[PDB]
């Protein structure tokens, strides 16, 4: 629905987000199927374990971890959770 | 030499205008590059100016007390002349400051 | 200095000037403006044309 | 109530200074009609985007404008970009 | 259609019409309407400052024909004759003023003048 | 080293989440902070034993375990200032003879702020030159580390006093972390190494505190009791840091709630305590 | 009987003057001792 | 015409393409005389379209000014003003103009007076001349305008964009291998 | 493969093979509508304008995104591609809101502009059109999200030329939102370019919101003066006030961008500016007089005073011909000395033009591949700087610093922040010894306020003597990478005429303020001594002075400025100045007459003629002149002292929207200050870049 | 909903223009006008055909 992140407390910066070690050992082999010059290419599995392990719900914070994780920008963290449905 | 040592006393400023690429100014830029270091070192603290342009006409200025001009052209002068040059003006402090 | 005045503004910007140019007939020049900008344009007002409205006015501004 | 020039005061009104008693707007564009427009109140809107030309009819008001009421904050409402009214979602 | 006196149409509710598109000011063909416009204290496109020259104002009534939200407009009012050429130079709160003294046929005469088209 | 438990362990887990500052720094963000840190108190010529003067307020929360990271890391003591007047600056001063002092420009020195009773003590700043060390009174003071946002005369800034060191041209080399150094003096008592190690263990076991346990310390962060609760614990096993320097306890509450189950180090007059998990 | 508040206020536009001291004040040397008038607050000299 | 064929003497009169020096006839020009011969030495003998430093001739009052139409008897001034001309191509804000910019050289004298007359606060200049800023197909032709005129020149070369090899190719670059670069 | 030949409208044309459709066309003066395709931006697809139809092709191709192929034969002028492109701008129109009259863009907008010439005529799409809410990004851009037509525009320019990453496309189908993801500010030093990059009135000016329209806007053409480089700019302006700025396209200076300052400050002037001569009473009262009486007064003083206690400090403000009079009216009263502070004083001679300015220019940072930075910030000091010095580290370019750690877009190794580097380098026990001098071009960058520092001349002694070791200034290669970061037009001017900066007046019983206001100390001042302040605005030196003398501001004065990579530039006199204020040499040249000493000054042509007696460099306008003797005055010397005190380095910078006094007197830079200080102020390096 | 034919296509704006030479100009003189022909090299049967295929 809204492209921008709709002013939702729920969803806001202080929200306590933190992968799993078994989302962080998960990481290994996807890392894997990219090369190490492009990690940004696991973007799609690390949205999906995202998914999966936070009810449904992908925390703007998990984002940002995602972001950090991936060292890419948070703008293209954003747009790439929004571009798919 | 000495007349080197006597231009901090002498004079208030030494600008030295020429041309990069002119015969004219040709002595004159070999003058203020062999002996640059030796003037720099005996007189540290006396402005020495230096400039080119494409088509200057070679002169240098020795501005005195009182903000004397005493531009004296150089055009096609050897080395020698410009030694000269550089007495006579570092020499005329006296009568031009009286 | 009409002439200048008109040269110095844009091409709508200097429409009245004409009426002042022809106190008595103000439609005429009008008219006149309008075919020369149409010419320059390279086209004509087909709804003034349809319309007949500048052939009534042009005879009203005569009369 | 907030001092004027403040940082929350500037993110707030777009980076300018709001005045509340419409008086200095009133002298410096010379008419009260600030305050006059600020006598209306806040209207609520059932759809998500409204289309607000001012009055009644085509060329009754001015050009017609779509004003998107959903926002990422609830109940943000928003002012015509051609008149005066503003709008605001009717529930969020 | 009588291009009377210049002036300063607004909306019902009487929020300033103008919306400081400048489209006046390119389009008196003598420039004889001047104006200086900044950001309103609630952000509104209001002009400072709204003056039109009648001394080189023709009455012709070009900022009305090309008036963007009905804001300039030519009022019936005919006896205007002003004693004083300093006077004569009407500005924003002079033109509002007339204004909102000529509204109710200025309203009528803008409804029956849309209706024409419509 | 003892702080590289959870660096070597994942090095992407998060470390401390500053909610004063809103700003979130992984184990590999606090331990980078620390190494440029210490490197440029080494190329500062900051050697073992300097003491450095801390007259922060509370706020530069995420400032204060960086500082303490950076000591830590190269092994010089650090003593906490609690100044309140001039004649207390001072004497605290005199008494520690400290290498470096670093302070919160803006923060308030009663009816003065910090920068202003400082330079009411040394008068020496104001005159130091641009480029040249500052000719003090005091015996051992040598460097001055403003929190604010200009450059202080005789004071330098603790961002350009830091240098991050690179992996390849890098030249001066870090001193080892010696367990026996040093590296607290709160309240006239002498804290090592293995004295905080082993006060964080302590009420760890005396707390009921898990490994994954986040702990929110708000208000103070220059108890050592915080320290050890704080970014001791997350370089010992991992827990979430949540510093809330100046933070109400409304919105410290609120942050709770953002959690599950915290260990909420209450800020008070009184060095910082701890609390029961949840609400 | 207020041209003059207009006046000011068009001159302000681009050609405001500068508020020099007015009367007798303080003086740090040759520097006249006033505080500036700025409506805005600068918010990185206090805070902390 | 912006460029005339430099191939043919058609393109402009070598006169028109000269520059004059500038000869001490004032008090304060004989003083400086020396630097009136080094304005004279080093600054270009030609004027062109082609050129690259801006350069300034001083406004000639002789018989070349003969054709000056702004020296009356109440207005003594404006033959002697020295002018600025520069190309004056598009604006920042849009790229493809209604009316596209760069094709006339502008020369422009600067502003003499402007103030507010405080009856409405309406803007008004003192000096009715330069309010527009004139346009000439080319440099030699603005030349020649100058010195009929009698005005002086301060012709500035504009600076254009650099052509750039451009290509959406360049949007999928292929980076490299990752030992390799390492 | 090396001369190509296509047909442009049946016209044979010879191009190269590797320039687009678009390239060819431009080149050939054929205007091609466009949207999205910037040439100094990425290359997209974005737009369909472009799309233009070929000779014995399926479908339109986009000129922009599509090269030439020999033979190949555009009808540009065919009713195909006139349907083509009435097709695209109606697509494109669909959902443009009506707010023309209410945006920023009418009378500039491409939007109308493509709709007037290459569109359709009318409107066909009667329905309801999409809105998106606005954003809110700061004083500096203005967010009009409803226009906004997602031209990649913002996020192409922010990822490739500001390099900050905050702008992208988020969402899709007909509800693609073109801001940011989160509410924040956009603080990148080139906001100024955000507005003139969008195509449609999706980012305007916001200080210059609803200000006019640009058919009553009067563009001359100056440069800059606000940043060391003096990018060129087009001031817009309307009667006697001045409306805007906007950039000028110098590939030279800075190609197409400027920084917020040169965009924003020019407000300074419209206020706390000084209109006329004060005089300023012993108890501080401050009563206009007639400027005849204030001169008289001054050359009695003048005269009474003895040659020996008479100082000045000189203004950022100052140009060649201020620079040039004030030294004249020193000389001529027997005066040698043209500076009274002695603390912040630059310690280099202006013996030597290659030692007094940066050898390497602009262009040299794309020409040179090592770059060593000590005590320069280029993303406060110049943003166009800052932007050119990534765009080369992009490509083949390894920058160093030797400073505090700074927070420049690209990655820059730090070896140091204290002088223990630099004596390690200097002795040549360092590891960046090595990749010196295996750097095909090297360069070595130093700010002017870290090479005034007290150490100024021993760290100039240490850097020239590595510069000679290392091969910064190689005849071999013919390659002079040592570069001085200047921070003052005035103090790169007065470098440039001979004045020399260490001739420092202990004691002064006259001190002259040329229009200086910063880095200055009531203590460094007698209390003694008559002062008088050549200003415009009146900030520190109003306070300083018994006497204030109203002057013309840079666009008030037709002035010469050389840039530091050695440009001259004339700046014109945009407006007048404001009140009674004369100008600077009309001032000097007054004040010689009345002291009984006169300069032979009337006119601009006898102060240039005098000028060029002086240096002949300075009539060359926009122009560089090569130096034939940058290795000689760069040559090291034995003997000379080069003792480093061990204090860390820093950038004199702190808030880059204050940093002058017409920048503290900007409103518009106020409300910067505000608002952005408090989002950019950071203690901790940034290591995700 | 005719949107593809509001500008017109066809507009009344051909233009022609007619050049001829001088009538008196003789087809030497013209020759050595356009530079066929040189001015000495006159009279001559050779060159006069040379320098008419030439033009031609
Ligand atoms: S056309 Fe109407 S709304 Fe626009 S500026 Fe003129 S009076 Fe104001
Ligand atoms: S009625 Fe005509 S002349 Fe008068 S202000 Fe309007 S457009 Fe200008
Ligand atoms: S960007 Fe603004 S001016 Fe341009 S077409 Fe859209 S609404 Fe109109
Ligand atoms: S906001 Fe403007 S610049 Fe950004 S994508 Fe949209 S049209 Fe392009
Ligand atoms: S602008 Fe040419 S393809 Fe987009
Ligand atoms: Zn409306």
């Amino acid at each position: 629905r809204l492209a921008a992140h709709r002013k939702n407390d729920d969803n806001s910066d202080s929200v306590p987000f933190e992968f799993t070690p078994e989302n962080y050992k998960e990481i290994e082999k996807i890392l894997a199927k990219y090369p190490l010059k492009q990690k940004r290419s696991a973007v799609m599995p690390l949205l999906y374990l995202v998914q999966e392990q936070n009810n449904n719900w992908v925390p703007l914070s998990a984002m940002k971890k995602i972001a950090k994780l991936l060292e890419m920008p948070e703008i293209d963290v954003y747009e790439v959770a929004t571009f798919y449905t | 030499s000495s007349w080197q040592k006597l231009i901090g006393t002498n004079l208030r400023e030494l600008r030295f205008v020429f041309c990069q690429n002119s015969q004219r100014s040709l002595g004159l830029r070999n003058y203020i590059a062999k002996n640059y270091w030796n003037l720099k070192n005996q007189n540290p603290n006396f402005p020495l100016i230096v400039r080119e342009c494409e088509e200057a006409d070679p002169y240098i200025i020795a501005r005195y007390q009182y903000g004397v001009e005493k531009k004296a052209f150089a055009a096609n002068n050897n080395e020698a002349e410009i030694e000269n040059i550089i007495k006579t003006l570092v020499e005329q402090s006296n009568k031009v400051n009286n | 200095g009409s002439e200048k005045l008109i040269e110095d503004r844009p091409y709508l910007q200097g429409m009245p000037y004409f009426d002042r140019f022809d106190y008595v007939s103000m439609m005429v020049q009008e008219h006149a403006y309008c075919l020369g900008i149409e010419s320059l344009l390279g086209t004509t007002n087909y709804s003034a044309t349809f319309t007949q409205i500048r052939t009534m006015y042009d005879e009203l501004t005569r009369i | 109530n907030l001092n004027p020039y403040s940082y929350e005061a500037l993110k707030e009104n777009h980076w300018l200074v709001s005045d509340s008693s419409k008086k200095n707007s009133e002298w410096t564009h010379k008419s009260n009609a600030e305050q006059l427009i600020a006598k209306v109140p806040i209207i609520y809107v059932d759809s998500n985007i409204v289309r607000c030309i001012g009055g009644t009819e085509i060329n009754a008001g001015h050009p017609q404008v779509y004003i998107q009421l959903d926002t990422r904050k609830h109940g943000t409402p928003q002012t015509c970009k051609y008149c005066g009214l503003r709008y605001a979602k009717k529930m969020d | 259609l009588f291009r009377g006196e210049h002036a300063l149409r607004r909306y019902p509710t009487g929020e300033e019409r103008c919306i400081a598109c400048k489209l006046c000011q390119s389009a008196c063909p003598a420039r004889a309407i001047t104006i200086e416009t900044e950001p309103r204290p609630d952000g509104s496109r209001r002009t400072v400052r709204y003056d039109i020259d009648m001394t080189k104002c023709i009455y012709c009534g070009f900022c009305q024909e090309a008036c963007p939200v009905d804001a300039i407009v030519e009022g019936p009012n005919y006896e205007q004759t002003a004693y004083l050429h300093e006077d004569l130079f009407y500005d924003k709160y002079k033109l509002l003023e007339n204004g909102d003294k000529w509204e109710p046929q200025i309203a009528r005469n803008i409804e029956y003048l849309i209706n024409q088209p419509l | 080293s003892p702080l590289a438990a959870q660096l070597a362990i994942n090095g992407n887990r998060n470390a401390v989440r500053y909610e004063n500052q809103n700003r979130t720094w992984t184990f590999n963000e606090l331990d980078a902070h620390t190494n440029a840190f210490a490197y440029g108190l080494t190329e500062l010529g900051w050697k073992a034993g300097d003491k450095l003067l801390l007259w922060v307020e509370k706020n530069h929360t995420s400032e204060i375990t960086t500082a303490q990271v950076g000591a830590a890391k190269a092994g010089v003591t650090l003593v906490p200032i609690y100044a309140h007047s001039a004649e207390e600056l001072e004497k605290a001063l005199n008494d520690t003879k400290a290498k470096g002092l670093l302070l919160s420009p803006n923060s308030k020195a009663g009816n003065s702020k910090y920068i202003e009773v400082v330079n009411k003590v040394i008068p020496e700043l104001y005159n130091t030159g641009r480029g040249s060390t500052l000719k003090t009174k005091f015996a051992n003071l040598q460097h001055i580390i403003h929190t604010g946002f200009y450059t202080f005369p005789g004071t330098y800034k603790f961002r350009q006093i830091m240098v991050y060191a690179s992996k390849n041209f890098n030249t001066l080399t870090l001193p080892n972390v010696e367990l026996n150094a040093p590296l607290f003096i709160s309240g006239n008592q002498t804290y090592t190494l293995k004295d905080l190690i082993s006060k964080t263990e302590e009420n760890r076991k005396t707390s009921k505190l898990n490994d994954n346990t986040p702990v929110f310390v708000t208000g103070d962060s220059r108890s050592p009791l915080s320290f050890s609760l704080g970014i001791l614990n997350s370089l010992l096993h991992g827990n979430y840091s949540v510093y809330t320097g100046a933070q109400d306890l409304n919105e410290v509450g609120q942050t709770i709630r953002f959690y599950d189950n915290a260990l909420l180090l209450v800020d008070g007059d009184i060095v910082k305590a701890t609390q029961s998990l949840k609400h | 009987l207020n041209r003059m508040r207009f006046i000011t206020a068009q001159r302000d536009r681009s050609r405001a003057p500068w508020q020099s001291p007015k009367g007798e004040g303080v003086f740090q040397g040759k520097k006249l001792i006033v505080a500036s008038n700025s409506p805005f607050i600068d918010d990185m000299s206090i805070r902390d | 015409m912006l460029l005339p064929k430099n191939a043919i003497q058609s393109a402009r009169y070598f006169e028109i393409q000269k520059i004059p020096a500038k000869i001490a006839k004032t008090a304060n020009e004989k003083i400086l005389s020396v630097g009136v011969a080094q304005k004279n030495n080093i600054q270009p003998k030609t004027v062109t379209a082609q050129g690259q430093i801006g350069f300034v001739q001083h406004p000639q009052l002789d018989s070349s000014c003969q054709y000056t139409q702004f020296y009356t008897p109440q207005r003594r001034d404006i033959r002697g003003r020295v002018a600025r001309i520069y190309i004056q191509d598009t604006n920042h804000m849009h790229d493809t103009p209604q009316i596209p910019e760069g094709y006339k050289w502008t020369l422009e004298f600067e502003r003499q007076a402007q103030y507010k007359t405080p009856w409405m606060g309406w803007s008004f200049n003192g000096d009715t001349f330069s309010k527009r800023n004139h346009y000439f197909c080319t440099l030699e032709d603005a030349i020649s305008y100058c010195k009929q005129m009698g005005f002086g020149y301060e012709v500035s070369f504009p600076r254009s964009r650099y052509h750039t090899r451009k290509s959406y190719a360049d949007n999928m670059l292929w980076p490299g291998h990752d030992n390799a670069v390492d | 493969n090396k001369q190509i030949e296509i047909f442009i409208d049946g016209k044979p044309a010879k191009v190269d093979d590797s320039y687009t459709i678009f390239q060819a066309c431009y080149e050939n003066g054929v205007i091609v509508p466009r949207f999205c395709y910037h040439e100094r931006l990425s290359v997209a697809g974005n737009c369909r304008m472009c799309l233009v139809e070929v000779e014995n092709v399926p479908k339109p191709v986009a000129a922009c995104a599509s090269q030439v192929v020999p033979g190949m034969k555009i009808k540009t002028k065919s009713e195909k591609t006139r349907i083509h492109r009435g097709n695209v701008m109606e697509f494109l129109l669909a959902n443009h809101p009506l707010d023309c009259p209410i945006c920023d863009q009418g009378g500039e907008c491409d939007l109308q502009d493509i709709s007037s010439v290459y569109g359709y005529g009318i409107s066909r799409y009667n329905e309801y059109k999409r809105a998106v809410e606005d954003k809110n990004y700061g004083p500096l851009v203005a967010t009009s999200m409803n226009r906004c037509i997602h031209c990649t525009r913002c996020v192409r320019f922010a990822t490739q030329i500001a390099g900050v990453e905050d702008l992208g496309k988020t969402g899709r189908g007909k509800a693609a939102e073109i801001g940011t993801y989160v509410e924040k500010t956009f603080n990148t030093e080139l906001s100024g370019n955000v507005v003139d990059v969008c195509p449609v009135g999706a980012l305007t000016n916001a200080p210059y919101a609803f200000t006019s329209r640009p058919w009553e806007l009067k563009s001359f053409y100056t440069s800059d003066v606000f940043d060391t480089l003096g990018s060129a700019i087009q001031v817009d302006t309307r009667g006697p006030e001045i409306m805007r700025v906007l950039p000028r396209i110098h590939e030279e200076i800075n190609e197409e961008w400027i920084s917020d300052k040169t965009r924003h400050a020019f407000d300074g002037l419209k206020r706390q500016r000084i209109n006329s001569p004060m005089k300023r009473s012993k108890d501080g009262n401050y009563e206009d007089i007639f400027w005849e009486e204030a001169i008289q007064t001054i050359s009695k003083k003048c005269l009474n005073t003895p040659s020996d206690q008479i100082g000045a400090i000189i203004g950022e403000f100052a140009d060649i011909e201020s620079i040039t009079a004030l030294k004249d009216f020193l000389n001529r009263l027997d005066v040698d000395n043209f500076e009274v502070r002695q603390h912040g004083n630059l310690k280099v001679s202006p013996d030597f033009r290659a030692n007094y300015l940066m050898n390497s220019k602009i262009t040299g940072v794309e020409d040179a591949d090592v770059l060593l930075l000590v005590g320069c910030n280029p993303r406060y000091e110049a943003p166009v700087l800052n932007a050119r010095i990534l765009k080369s580290t992009r490509k083949n370019l390894k920058v160093f610093n030797i400073g505090t750690n700074q927070d420049l877009n690209y990655k820059n190794v730090h070896l140091g922040n204290s002088t223990k580097v630099l004596k390690e380098i200097a002795d040549g026990t360092h590891p960046f010894a090595e990749r010196l001098k295996k750097a095909k071009l090297p360069m070595i960058m130093v700010g002017a306020s870290a090479l005034e520092r007290e150490d100024g001349a021993e760290l100039y002694n240490t850097l020239k003597v590595i510069s000679n070791k290392t091969g910064v200034i190689s005849e071999e290669k013919s390659w002079n990478g040592f570069n001085i970061l200047h921070k003052e037009m005035g103090r790169i001017n007065a470098l440039e005429l001979g004045i020399n900066p260490t001739s420092v007046n202990k004691n002064a019983k006259l001190v002259f303020i040329l229009g200086a206001d910063n880095n200055l100390r009531p203590e460094d001042i007698p209390a003694d001594a008559f002062v008088v302040y050549f200003g415009t605005h009146g900030d520190e030196g109003a306070y300083y002075a018994d006497i204030i003398l109203p002057t013309a501001a840079y666009t008030e004065k037709n002035a010469t400025w050389v840039n530091t990579e050695g440009r001259v530039q004339q700046g014109r006199l945009v407006v007048m100045p404001p009140g009674d204020a004369r100008e600077d040499w009309q001032i000097i040249r007054a004040l010689s007459e009345e002291a009984g000493v006169p300069l032979p000054y009337d006119s601009l042509e006898e102060l240039r003629y005098r000028v060029a007696e002086l240096a002949p460099h300075l009539l060359k306008y926009d122009y560089i002149e090569p130096t034939i003797f940058g290795k000689v005055a760069l040559s090291a010397q034995q003997g000379v002292k080069t003792t480093l005190s061990p204090t860390p380095i820093t950038d004199y910078i702190d808030n880059f929207y204050m940093t002058d006094a017409i920048s503290r007197a900007s409103v518009t830079m106020a409300k910067c200050s505000t608002a952005f200080n408090h989002e950019k102020f950071s203690n901790f390096k940034n290591l995700a870049k | 909903h005719n949107i593809r034919y509001h500008h017109e296509i066809h507009t009344s704006d051909q233009t022609y223009h007619s050049s001829y030479d001088p009538v008196g100009e003789t087809t030497t003189e013209r020759l050595v006008r356009y530079g066929y022909l040189n001015k000495d090299q006159v009279n001559n049967a050779e060159a006069v055909a040379a320098a008419a295929k030439e033009f031609q």
